[PDB]
C-alpha cells in the first residue's frame, strides 16, 4: 500500500485527512506537495508509530534542516525498517548533515539514499562518509546530484567505496568535481570490494585522460550494468580509450549514456566496433554530439548485423539530414531488437520522416516508441504517418511535438488513431499552435478511442 | 491535452514563464506531471507574463514558422532564459525524466491571440499562446 502525492498544494483538511496514512502505509512518498517544517512533527510523529515503513520520499518541499531534523527524529527508533529515503531538493545545507549522518549509524536496513539538489558542500559531505563508514551502515545506491561538491569530496566518497562492499550505484553527477576528483573516485572504484552496478558522473568536468582509468573500470567491474557520461568532454579520443574495455569479454553493460560527449563519426565509428561484439549493451545516448550523415550511416549498418541487439537509441541533436532517413527506414523494417528510436531534433524534414514511414510500415517492425519532436514535420507528412500507424501494429508512442503541424495534417493523423485498427497509445503534440478546429477534433478522438492519450 | 482548467494562455505561462525550480529535473515535474509524459524539450523565459504581453504589443510580422499567420512578435530583444533538454526518459514515472539545462540570452518571437473572453483576465486583450521560436 502507498500514500503516492505529488505537484499537489495539500489544504489543512486534505492534510488532517492523510495523516493517519502516514502511519500506516508502507510507502509514503509526498513529492513536491508544499511541505514545510510546520508540518514536520506530523510526519515525525507518524513515522514512529508506523509497523512497516519502507520507503520515505519527501523530495521538493521545503523543510529546511530544522525540518529534515524533525522528520529523520522520526527513523530513530528501534523498529524502524526503512530501506529507501529521498530527501532531494530539500534544503537540506552541509550543517544539516550531522543528523542525517548520526540516523544512519542505526538504519542497517536502509539501501537506498538521494539527497541530490541541496547544496551540502564538501564539509556536509565530510560530515555524512563518516556515518556511512559506520560498520552498521549498509547503503547500496546514493544519488549526489548538484550538492556543490568539489573535488575535495572525491576522497571521502573513495574512503566509503574502498570500505563497503554493499555498494551498487553511485551517482556524482553535476558536480564539478573534474580530472582530479574523478581520477580519485576512480582508483577508489578499483580499490573497492563492491560490485557496482550503476557510475553516473555527467557534467563533472571528466576528460578524455579520466577515459583511461574508466576503461580499466568497465573491464574489470563483471557486475557494471550502467554508465553514465552524459555532457562531458571525452571526445572522440576518449571513445577510443573506452572501447577496449567495454569490449571486454566479461563486460555486460547494459546502458552507455554518452550524450554531448564530444564525440563525431569518427569515435562513433569505435563505437560500432562494441556495439557489434556486444549483445548485452541494450541502451545508448550518444544525443547532442556531431555525428552528422556518417555517423548515421556507420550506426545503421551496425544495426543491420547480427550481434547488435541495441534496444532503445538516443540520436536526438546529432545533426542527421533527411538523407540518412533511407538508411534509418531499413533499420526499422528489418532490425528486430530496436523498440525505442529518440532522434528529435535534427533536420529530417517531411522528405525524411516519409521515408521512416516505408520502413515502419512493413510487417515485422518492432519499434515502439519514437520521437521526432523538432524535426521540421509539416502536414505533407502526415499522409504518410497515418498510414503507417494503421499498417505498423508495434508502435505505442509517438512524438510529434515541436512541429508545425496545421488543420488538414491534424485530420490526417486524427483520421487513422481514431480507427479499431490503429494500437497506438500516446500521441504526443507538445508546443504546436492550436486552432480551434484542430483542438476540437482531437479533444473528441480521445472520448471516441478511449485507449488513446492525445498529449497537450 | 491541455488541462481543462487552463486557457492556452495560462498553459503558455505554467509552460514557459513560472520556473518554480531552478534545476529542469525538478520545474519540468510540474510540467510533465499534469500528463504524465515527460516534454522532449521546454523553454523557460526568465521573464513575466506582462513582460511577455508587451512583446504582443510589438508590431505584427509573418510567423517565420507559417507564411499564413501573422499573429507573430518578435521581442523587443534578448532575454534571459533556460532551455530544458531531456537527456533520460522514464516512462514508468515521470518524476525521474532527467533533464540537461542551458542558460542564454536570446531573442525570441511568440504568436499571440485575443484572450479568452470568460476565463483570461480582461487587463490584457491580446496574449502570448506559442513560443514559435527563440534565437
Amino acid at each position: 500500500q502507498s500514500l503516492d502525492i505529488q505537484c499537489e498544494e495539500l489544504s489543512d483538511a486534505r492534510w488532517a485527512e492523510l495523516l493517519p496514512l502516514l502511519q500506516q502505509c508502507q510507502v509514503v512518498r509526498l513529492d513536491d506537495c508544499g511541505l514545510t517544517e510546520a508540518r514536520c512533527k506530523d510526519i515525525s510523529s507518524a513515522l514512529r508509530v508506523n509497523p512497516a515503513l519502507a520507503e520515505l520520499n519527501l523530495r521538493s518541499n521545503e523543510l529546511g534542516d530544522v525540518g529534515v531534523h524533525c522528520v529523520l527524529q522520526g527513523l530513530q527508533t528501534p523498529s524502524c525498517k526503512i530501506q529507501k529515503l529521498s530527501l532531494q531538493n530539500c534544503c537540506l545545507t552541509g550543517a544539516g548533515c550531522g543528523v542525517l549522518s548520526s540516523t544512519l549509524r542505526t538504519l542497517p536496513t536502509l539501501q537506498e539514499l538521494h539527497l541530490s539538489d541541496n547544496l551540502l558542500g564538501d564539509a556536509g559531505l565530510q560530515l555524512l562518509c563518516e556515518g556511512l563508514l559506520d560498520p552498521q551502515c549498509r547503503l547500496e545506491k546514493l544519488q549526489l546530484e548538484y550538492c556543490s561538491l568539489s573535488a575535495a569530496s572525491c576522497e571521502p566518497l573513495a574512503s566509503v567505496l574502498r570500505a563497503k562492499p554493499d555498494f551498487k550505484e553511485l551517482t556524482v553527477s553535476n558536480n564539478d568535481i573534474n580530472e582530479a576528483g574523478v581520477r580519485v573516485l576512480c582508483q577508489g572504484l578499483k580499490d573497492s570490494p563492491c560490485q557496482l552496478e550503476a557510475l553516473k558522473l555527467e557534467s563533472c568536468g571528466v576528460t578524455s585522460d579520466n577515459c583511461r582509468d574508466l576503461c580499466g573500470i568497465v573491464a574489470s567491474k563483471a557486475s557494471l550494468r550502467e554508465l553514465a557520461l552524459g555532457s562531458n568532454k571525452l571526445g572522440d579520443v576518449g571513445m577510443a580509450e573506452l572501447c577496449p574495455g567495454l569490449l571486454h569479454p566479461s563486460s555486460r553493460l547494459r546502458t552507455l549514456w554518452i550524450w554531448e560527449c564530444g564525440i563525431t563519426a569518427k569515435g562513433c565509428g569505435d563505437l560500432c566496433r562494441v556495439l557489434r561484439a556486444k549483445e548485452s549493451l541494450k541502451e545508448l545516448s550518444l544525443a547532442g554530439n556531431e555525428l552528422g550523415d556518417e555517423g548515421a550511416r556507420l550506426l545503421c549498418e551496425t544495426l543491420l548485423e547480427p550481434g547488435c541487439q541495441l534496444e532503445s537509441l538516443w540520436v536526438k541533436s546529432c545533426s542527421f539530414t533527411a538523407a540518412c532517413c533511407s538508411h534509418f527506414s531499413s533499420v526499422l523494417a528489418q532490425n528486430r531488437f530496436l523498440l525505442e528510436l529518440q532522434i528529435s531534433n535534427n533536420r529530417l524534414e517531411d522528405a525524411g520522416v516519409r521515408e521512416l514511414c516505408q520502413g515502419l510500415g512493413q510487417p515485422g517492425s518492432v519499434l515502439r516508441v519514437l520521437w521526432l519532436a523538432d524535426c521540421d514535420v509539416s502536414d505533407s507528412s502526415c499522409s504518410s504517418l497515418a498510414a503507417t500507424l494503421l499498417a505498423n501494429h508495434s508502435l505505442r508512442e509517438l512524438d510529434l511535438s515541436n512541429n508545425c503541424l496545421g488543420d488538414a495534417g491534424i485530420l490526417q493523423l486524427v483520421e487513422s488513431v481514431r480507427q479499431p485498427g490503429c494500437l497506438l497509445e500516446q500521441l504526443v503534440l507538445y508546443d504546436i499552435y492550436w486552432s480551434e478546429e484542430m483542438e476540437d477534433r482531437l479533444q473528441a478522438l480521445e472520448k471516441d478511442k478511449p485507449s488513446l492519450r492525445v498529449i497537450s | 491535452m491541455k488541462p481543462p482548467q487552463f486557457t492556452w494562455a495560462q498553459w503558455f505561462e505554467t509552460q514557459h514563464i513560472n520556473m518554480t525550480s531552478q534545476q529542469c529535473t525538478n520545474a519540468m515535474q510540474v510540467i510533465n506531471n499534469y500528463q504524465r509524459r515527460c516534454k522532449n524539450q521546454n523553454t523557460f523565459l526568465l521573464t513575466t507574463f506582462a513582460n511577455v504581453v508587451n512583446v504582443c504589443g510589438n508590431p505584427n510580422m509573418t510567423c517565420p514558422s507559417n507564411k499564413t499567420r501573422k499573429n507573430c512578435h518578435h521581442s523587443g530583444s534578448q532575454v534571459p532564459l533556460i532551455h530544458c533538454n531531456l537527456t533520460t526518459p522514464s516512462p514508468q514515472n515521470i518524476s525521474n525524466c532527467r533533464y540537461a539545462q542551458t542558460p542564454a540570452n536570446m531573442f525570441y518571437i511568440v504568436a499571440c491571440d485575443n484572450r479568452d473572453q470568460r476565463r483570461d483576465p480582461p487587463q490584457y486583450p491580446v496574449v502570448p499562446v506559442h513560443l514559435d521560436r527563440i534565437i
